[PDB]
């Protein structure tokens, strides 16, 4: 019963425009943040694209940036002289995508990249220094089918972990024996879409545990008895398209939600109504509001959190449940 | 004011920054970035490449050293982190670095590290990084199944921080031993009991939904029929309790109490609204399963 209550003077508008300016004028916080850069130009890019803004953004720059961050290794790291990540490699790879600009990168070196970072047990490192977490699976397996080199990864074991991670409630987590956690669901029903293992989810269950995210406000959290937050509006609601319940939430309260959470002045989402903005939680916001069937947004792929019309140019489209 | 002091702020850690990368492509594996890398994650745990600067640094220093200028390393570092974590107690790298670290101890006091998850845990129960630590600490440690359970036992009932601790639960039991029928039943009795308690603490009602689905027996069909009227008493507007009570029902006879599950269906369609169409799929699933039922008969 911790829940936020919605107030009157909430915003009741999808305020695009805003979001565009925000996104588009974003870094002009931002300096603490350079660690997760490639990630963030990932979810700039992305909430720009599906708003019909992409053009407003800065293309040839982005492009020699990211070859900038592609070490020899073939890992990609989320700024000039950090090191490389599963995570930036993946972002990097996404941006390339939306941009139709594989090219730019050693695409045989990233597919070697993500291969050294499997485990025995068919987990994913995320880097050298070998953090373990169903995160990482997701990461490896949607660079690889965004490049046609899944067959590089040893899917079975694969395919293992991850439904080694799966828990009583029918959610995953983490690693083996970690509690459900929306976040995680996204990244192993993600993985399993990428696969062609949906059949090995329990979809009334789990859509049932994800469904359950929803609180009387209308907006939903990671796990029980947890505050909402606008994020899990993408990852509950990705989920729940894959497996196909994403009609088992109640649609309208959580748009009356997610709009709630836009701040009015300064334009972005905050995690939940009347905080700070930021760019990850107006990303996510938007991709909810897409996998909700709003008009002003392009559909947005469930699996790889992209515009479904850039994977259609690609022809990598996961076969869903229903 | 406050704008002052925090430019203060961005300035330093803004050129430690510079000199840190300055310092690794020259190769300064030292004690200076040790101490630039100190001031920046103290204030920036998500710095990720500075837990690999440092990392590379102590394993560098590791060598050109003496086992007790490296011990003085270690120790200073193992306060590090906990200083990060207090301040950031759900940075990955903070967590992963100290997994890194006591990994690589030659001699690591788990118990130590076990009551430092108690004090995270205490903080904040729902920790999950602090629940994996601790997982990751029990394994290392080589803790059995039923000490874990004890500990589990002890933060659910005194309080209720409980679906952290009610999942941890989950896992340990099978490692104790389509789980044991024993077992089930004295499962049925922790749990039946968890809802008169808090009917509205939802860990038990989830977990207990596991328990069902995971020989019908004089003894279960008791127990589940004696659940059933012990959830009616409790129905004097819980939607899990009347969830549960449907699923009883389908549990012990779904032809026989075809009627009655119609009935509960709508009460809880009026207490949940939010969840109408699971709630409408679910009873045309069951709605299916029974028209399959009735064509067993000749
Ligand atoms: C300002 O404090 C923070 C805290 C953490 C991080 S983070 O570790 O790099 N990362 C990305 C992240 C980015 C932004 C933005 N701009 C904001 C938050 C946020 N969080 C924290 C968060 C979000 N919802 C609730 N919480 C607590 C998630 C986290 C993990 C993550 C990374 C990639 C993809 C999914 C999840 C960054 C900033
Ligand atoms: C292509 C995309 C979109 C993602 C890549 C895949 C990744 C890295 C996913 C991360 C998934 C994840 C773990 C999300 C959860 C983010 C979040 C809201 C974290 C905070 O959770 P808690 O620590 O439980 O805090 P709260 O309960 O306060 O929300
Ligand atoms: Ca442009
Ligand atoms: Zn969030």
């Amino acid at each position: 019963q911790k829940d936020v209550t919605i107030k009157s003077d909430a915003p009741d508008t999808l305020l695009l425009e805003k979001h565009a300016d925000y996104i588009a004028s974003y870094g002009s916080e931002y300096c603490m943040s350079e660690y997760l850069r490639m990630s963030g130009v990932y979810w700039g890019l992305t909430v720009m694209d599906l708003m019909g803004q992409l053009h407003r953004m800065n293309k040839e720059e982005i492009l020699v940036f990211i070859k900038s961050c592609q070490h020899e290794c073939g890992g990609v790291s989320a700024s000039i002289g950090h090191d490389p990540h599963l995570l930036y490699t993946l972002s990097a790879v996404q941006i390339l995508t939306l941009y139709d600009s594989i090219h730019v990168i050693n695409v045989d070196k990233v597919v070697a990249y993500v291969q050294s970072l499997q485990k025995e047990d068919g987990s994913f490192a995320g880097d050298i220094w070998g953090e373990i977490d169903t995160r990482f699976s997701f990461c490896a397996v949607a660079t690889l089918a965004l490049l046609g080199k899944l067959d590089a990864i040893n899917v079975e074991k694969a395919i293992e972990f991850v439904l080694s991670c799966m828990n009583f409630d029918g959610g995953f987590g983490c690693r083996p024996g970690s509690e459900s956690h929306a976040g995680q669901i996204y990244c192993c029903t993600g993985f399993l879409a990428i696969t062609s293992q949906l059949h090995q989810v329990n979809s009334d269950l789990l859509g049932w545990w994800l469904c359950e995210r929803q609180l009387p406000s209308g907006g939903l959290n990671g796990r029980p008895e947890k505050l909402p937050d606008v994020c899990y509006s993408w990852w509950v609601l990705a989920s729940l398209k894959i497996i196909g319940r994403l009609h088992w939430i109640d649609r309208e309260k959580l748009r009356s939600f997610i709009l709630a959470c836009q701040d009015e002045e300064t334009g972005g989402f905050a995690d939940r109504p009347g905080d700070m903005v930021d760019p990850f939680h107006t990303l996510f916001g938007i991709a909810g509001l897409s996998l909700l069937g709003e008009e002003q947004i392009k559909p947005v792929s469930p699996v790889f959190c992209m515009p479904e019309e850039v994977l259609q140019r690609v022809n990598v489209q996961p076969e869903l449940v229903s | 004011a406050k704008r002052l002091e925090r430019e203060q702020k961005l300035k330093l850690y803004q050129s430690a920054t510079q000199a840190v990368f300055q310092k690794r492509q020259a190769g300064e594996l030292d004690e200076s970035v040790l101490e630039l890398t100190s001031q920046i994650l103290g204030a920036n745990p998500d710095f990720a490449t500075l837990w690999n600067c440092r990392r590379e640094v102590l394993q560098h220093l590791e060598t050109e050293k003496s086992p007790e200028e490296s011990a003085a390393l270690v120790k200073a570092e193992l306060g590090f982190l906990e200083s990060c974590l207090r301040v950031n107690p759900k940075s990955y790298g903070t967590w992963h670095h100290r997994c890194w670290l006591l990994s690589r101890l030659p001699e690591p006091n788990w118990a130590r590290e076990l009551e430092l998850c108690a004090r995270f845990l205490e903080a904040d129960e729902r920790n999950f990084h602090c629940w994996d630590y601790r997982r990751f600490v029990a394994a290392q440690a080589a803790v059995a199944p039923a000490e874990e359970l004890a500990f589990t036992d002890s933060l659910i009932t005194r309080n209720f921080s409980n679906y952290s601790s009610w999942h941890y639960r989950s896992c340990l039991l099978p490692q104790l031993h389509r789980l044991p029928e024993n077992v089930l039943l004295k499962e049925l009795e922790l749990v039946q009991n968890a809802f008169f308690t808090d009917p509205n603490d939802q860990s038990a009602w989830f977990y207990h939904r596991w328990l069902l689905g995971a020989e019908l027996s004089v003894e279960k069909s008791t127990v589940l029929q004696s659940e059933l009227e012990s959830c009616k008493e409790l129905q004097e507007e819980n939607k899990w309790c009347l969830l549960t009570i449907i699923l009883l029902m389908r549990a012990l006879d779904p032809l026989l109490y075809e009627k009655e599950t119609l009935q509960y269906f709508s009460t809880l369609k009026a207490v949940d609204p939010m969840r109408a169409a699971y709630l409408d799929d679910l009873r045309s699933k069951f709605l299916l399963e029974n028209s399959v039922l009735k064509m067993e008969y000749a």
